[PDB]
């Protein structure tokens, strides 16, 4: 009967708020850190989310004045023998508020300049739905954000610094419930505590923001690759492998439940790319996921010109400008050896050449990773020297990355006319 | 020796000077994340924003957490011990597996009154002396 | 803020 008590003992405090809510906010960052990859070092900065609000609005014409700013940018990127960070997380859920969405302007005008693409996700109050789960009741999110309470939103969709952030749906379930004949508490050696329960049913018990797994492949795509084309799409990037799903017998016959939050179906994987969101579907009962859009908030625009309108295609795409940035994290890193040496427009655009050149190509290679190896498909480099400042210059590279398979539409048909030898008059 | 040696009629000498540009270690790709983790109880999140050493992970998210001195006195209700007053749930986070529904009661004093009692309660030994056989 | 859902979840 001592069971009895610590049953209700334990389980007064694990189900209290404050104490849940460090969990949440730890096994989410057990999470990022588990794979321990051979060159790539996480680090952490635990901060309440009203201490940067109150930062970025108080900086926002001054960003460069703002403290956060000022341990990212110039603290580690700027300055000489510092480590420069990339692609940051945001542990956060940001709404369609007109506060949240000046978190994303800071953070993004800090991003765009340290070139670190940050990552977060969205809570379900975006859609104006109290239940995430029922996201998959709206027809189409472009028809949605036509509606005049997403004007503010719309406007920073059309920010340049929206290129940088990139917003996650979905939560994946970071811990399963504690029950005797499923997940029991590892007791101790003596101490009889595995006969222990929990107390959860409908859709309550801890979730974590998709955005984890979506930094976590990042890492992978640099271990094994060494660029971030290797984050999309099940047979290359995001896939995802063994989640923590959940079981239970209410009266059947333990009823799996879920892993994701939300099982996104086809068109829903599409509807939301054009948002600028990443949407972490699942695979029905599979216990799994992929990440098929990887796209930032950025506006995708239209246009008439053909060429122009492929432009903000591939702006738009985070995971160029993933790749992108690591030109930057080379530029402004490396060059950096030769600050005095004599060199000439002739000279940067050698060094600066020769390294890139390794990773371009046109041929492709036989399986997704042994071909993401190269991002770029081609790249110019015209430096030239300025007049006035001697020893001063001036470069501007381009750079056409692989295009990413991204759908297709097929008309199927019985011609009859291909082999006229067999329907035809001459017979 | 500046005032170097008086020179002989078979000097040699022997060059062991080597120039070039030193090397550069490759830059492991750090990844920042920023969430509310200590909800204001750490050492380096009591402190103000203007300097907050930001931390590596060098060896784990168990250690880097012990670093931090995560604790935490909120109250709750109870159902162990004697007197008034609601059980206070007051230990620092060591490894992630604090959480656990067990290394609490190993931690929370007032618990492991219970716990003590079915290390040795238990541990009556009902079939060894149940078992006489003559 | 009252935890009428705590106190009225008490589970023996």
């Amino acid at each position: 009967v001592i069971d009895k008590l610590i049953d209700l003992q334990v389980n007064s405090i694990i189900s209290n708020d404050e104490f849940r809510a460090l969990e949440q906010e730890w096994l989410k960052v057990q999470e990022v850190c588990q794979e321990d990859y051979d060159n790539v070092e996480v680090s952490i900065l635990d901060v309440k989310k009203e201490e940067l609000q109150y930062d970025f609005e108080r900086n926002l014409y001054d960003i460069s004045s703002s403290d956060f700013f000022k341990k990212v940018y110039v603290s580690e990127f700027d300055q000489y023998g510092g480590e420069p960070y990339g692609a940051i997380l945001g542990l956060y859920n940001f709404e369609n508020t007109t506060n949240d969405i000046i978190w994303l302007t800071g953070m993004g005008m800090v991003a765009k300049n340290s070139h670190a693409p940050f990552i977060a996700s969205i809570d379900k109050s975006f859609f104006g739905v109290k239940d995430l789960s029922e996201i998959t009741h709206i027809k189409s999110f472009e028809a949605l954000l036509e509606h005049p309470r997403y004007k503010e939103w719309n406007d920073f969709r059309n920010l340049d610094v929206a290129a940088y952030i990139g917003l996650t749906v979905g939560d994946f379930m970071l811990r399963q419930p504690y029950n005797p004949e499923n997940n029991p508490v590892q007791y101790k050696l003596m101490e009889g505590f595995n006969e222990f329960v929990d107390y959860d049913k409908n859709e309550s018990y801890l979730w974590g923001p998709a955005s984890i797994h979506l930094v976590k492949n990042m890492m992978r795509s640099y271990d094994k690759t060494r660029w971030f084309q290797y984050i999309r799409g099940v047979e290359s990037g995001g896939y995802v492998k063994n989640l923590v799903a959940c079981v239970y017998d209410n009266k059947g016959i333990l009823e799996t439940k879920s892993p994701l939050n939300v099982l996104f179906a086809d068109y829903m994987e599409l509807s939301l790319a054009n948002i600028g969101l990443i949407p972490f579907v699942s695979e029905k009962g599979t216990s799994n996921a992929c990440f098929f859009s990887v796209n930032s908030a950025k506006k995708v625009e239209e246009f008439v010109d053909g060429f122009d309108s492929a432009n903000s295609r591939l702006i738009a795409n985070l995971s160029y400008t993933m790749c992108i940035s690591r030109i930057s994290h080379y530029i402004k890193c490396v060059i950096r050896d030769k600050i005095g040496s004599i060199v000439d427009v002739e000279s940067i655009q050698k060094i600066l050449s020769d390294w890139i050149s390794e990773f371009v190509t046109t041929v492709y290679q036989p399986t997704p990773l042994e071909m993401a190896r190269y991002p770029f498909r081609n790249v110019s480099i015209e430096v030239k020297t300025i007049p006035g400042k001697p020893g001063w210059y001036s470069c501007k590279i381009n750079v056409i990355p692989h295009i990413q398979f991204e759908g297709m539409n097929t008309t199927m048909t019985i011609d009859t006319r291909l082999e006229p030898e067999l329907f035809g008059t001459n017979n | 020796a500046k005032n170097k040696i008086p020179n002989s009629r078979l000097m040699i000498n022997y060059e062991t000077n080597v120039d070039g540009v030193l090397k550069k270690k490759e830059l492991p790709y750090r990844v920042l994340v920023v969430g509310d983790l200590s909800k204001g109880r750490s050492v380096d999140a009591k402190k103000e924003f203007a300097d907050r050493e930001v931390r590596r992970v060098n060896n784990g998210v168990d250690r880097v957490l012990e670093e931090m001195n995560i604790s935490f006195d909120f109250e709750a209700p109870n159902f162990v011990s004697k007197d008034p007053s609601n059980l206070k749930v007051n230990y620092r986070i060591e490894s992630v597996k604090d959480f656990r529904p067990d290394a609490v009661a190993k931690k929370v004093p007032e618990i492991r009154a219970l716990l003590e009692m079915k290390e040795i309660l238990a541990s009556f030994a009902k079939d060894i002396e149940n078992n006489r056989n003559l």
